[PDB]
């Protein structure tokens, strides 16, 4: 039944957070941070909305999505991970 | 309020608009462009650093009138308080003070100070060499304090 | 009984040394297994646990230090201060003589602390070390 | 798509990705499969479908279905904090997929 959507409000601020990730990743050297890595965020937030049955994304759900994606990325990386725990921490 | 509306790009065209409405000359305009290029890689919140650096450059590119006429000092913060759509003066003075501290040691600032010959060497020879008779920046320098005093006085009286 | 079962012939210390000293020591321990072949890999900006430690060289210690110090610090007066403190405590002694070490001639430095005090210093400083050793 | 030997008739048979459409395809032991499977799956993931233009047939099956994958790092476990890519024999394209 549910097919949630989004509002304009945070999508450019989450693109802002995406650019911040891009700077934390260029500080990491090589990295696969592409359009896929961003689109994943909303693709997860909409699932979270379905969980909540909202038909439109919510704040806390989008924060959950960004947390999951960013730390799933964090795990993939090298020793920098500890530095990364602070480096890309600006989100949390 | 535009200042509180962070997380916005000020591209080459946008930043050159932000520095052309106030008509800044060639060297300072291109340095604004390049320093926003740099500051994009190292921003935390864009609008604050942007307004701080532009106001701190404008306040010395035209000292031959600011020091000469205290009213244009209020005029600039009034025309950008409205251009940035700010709340009051307090936030803009926070901006200017802090950012000016954050740009007081950058080589571009020394170059802007030395190049135009308007008015630094006396401070570098007492900070690097380390005299006990340099100013500790807990006060405000008599020149900027003269600016503030005179401007707030002619605006009040 | 409470005595018959222990020698008690001893008359892991929380060493007085400080944070910068803790990190100095914990980094100077990193090439008791990590030859300079790998450090620039596992530490870049982008078992010999048993055997006697190999020899460091200065400015490698400073390298790994500046790496794993939690751009934050570049001053090096307290750093070398505590380095000399260490060398007076004979925790990182020099294979070479006792007087010319403080020049930069051929001179090697090596840790003289066993691994348990290393565990202690790591846990107390909350930095983890099990990573950099991999086999 | 094949020809059946007994009846000499062209058929085309839905694959796991096809048999799972509008659902979840669950695969495991990736690093324990041939690279050609890897290539075909990479193709399928990118187009989320399976086109086909083969001997006597032409169409485009749709394979929206998600993929869950249980892997196993090369050799044994996680070596160290070493990068995930180096830690697995899977290609960067399929990793980004």
């Amino acid at each position: 039944k549910i097919y949630p959507k989004l509002h304009q409000m945070d999508m450019d601020k989450v693109s802002r957070v995406y650019a911040d990730l891009r700077r934390e990743s260029i500080s990491t050297g090589s990295f696969p941070i592409t359009v896929r890595h961003l689109e994943s965020i909303l693709r997860i937030a909409e699932s979270f909305a379905k969980m909540r049955l909202s038909e439109f994304v919510s704040s806390y759900d989008l924060d959950r999505a960004i947390k999951v994606v960013v730390d799933s990325f964090v795990d993939a990386q090298k020793v920098s991970v500890r530095r990364q725990l602070r480096r890309s921490f600006a989100i949390y | 309020s535009l200042l509180v509306k962070k997380y916005c790009k000020m591209t080459t065209e946008e930043i050159i608009r932000l520095c052309n409405d106030f008509e800044l000359p060639r060297e300072v305009a291109y340095k604004i462009v390049d320093e926003y290029n740099i500051n994009a890689s190292r921003l935390v919140c864009p609008w604050q650093l942007v307004c701080g650096l532009v106001l701190n450059c404008t306040f010395i590119v035209f000292n031959e009138r600011r020091r000469k006429d205290p009213r244009i000092d209020h005029f600039i913060v009034s025309k950008m308080c409205s251009l940035m759509l700010t709340s009051k003066v307090d936030d803009v003075i926070e901006c200017v003070k802090l950012v000016k501290e954050l740009i007081i040691g950058e080589k571009w600032f020394r170059d802007l100070q030395i190049r135009y010959d308007d008015f630094r060497y006396d401070e570098i020879i007492f900070r690097k060499l380390g005299s006990m008779l340099q100013t500790t920046n807990i006060l405000v320098t008599d020149d900027q304090y003269n600016i503030w005093k005179k401007r707030i006085e002619m605006d009040l009286a | 009984i409470k005595l018959f079962l222990s020698t008690d012939d001893n008359l892991s210390q929380t060493y007085d040394l400080s944070i910068i000293s803790k990190y100095l020591l914990i980094a100077s321990y990193i090439c008791s297994y990590l030859e300079p072949r790998y450090d620039a890999s596992i530490f870049s900006r982008k078992n010999p646990r048993y055997l006697q430690p190999s020899l460091f060289a200065i400015e490698r210690l400073l390298a790994i230090f500046q790496a794993i110090f939690p751009s934050l610090m570049k001053a090096n007066i307290e750093v070398f201060q505590n380095l000399s403190e260490l060398h007076t405590l004979k925790l990182i002694a020099t294979t070479m003589n006792k007087n010319i070490d403080y020049l930069s001639p051929k001179v090697r430095w090596k840790v003289n602390v066993p691994w348990e005090i290393i565990k202690e210093i790591s846990e107390s400083v909350h930095f983890n070390i099990s990573d950099y050793f991999s086999d | 798509v094949r020809k059946d030997p007994i009846t000499k008739e062209w058929t085309l048979e839905g694959g796991a990705l096809v048999l799972a459409d509008k659902g979840v395809c669950l695969i495991d032991e990736f690093d324990k499969m041939n690279d050609q499977d890897r290539t075909s799956i990479h193709e399928a993931m990118e187009q989320q479908s399976i086109s086909i233009s083969k001997a006597g047939i032409v169409t485009t099956l749709q394979a929206r279905c998600s993929i869950i994958a249980a892997a196993n790092p090369n050799g044994g476990r996680y070596n160290s904090t070493l990068p995930l890519a180096q830690n697995v024999s899977l290609t960067e394209p399929i990793l980004s997929r």
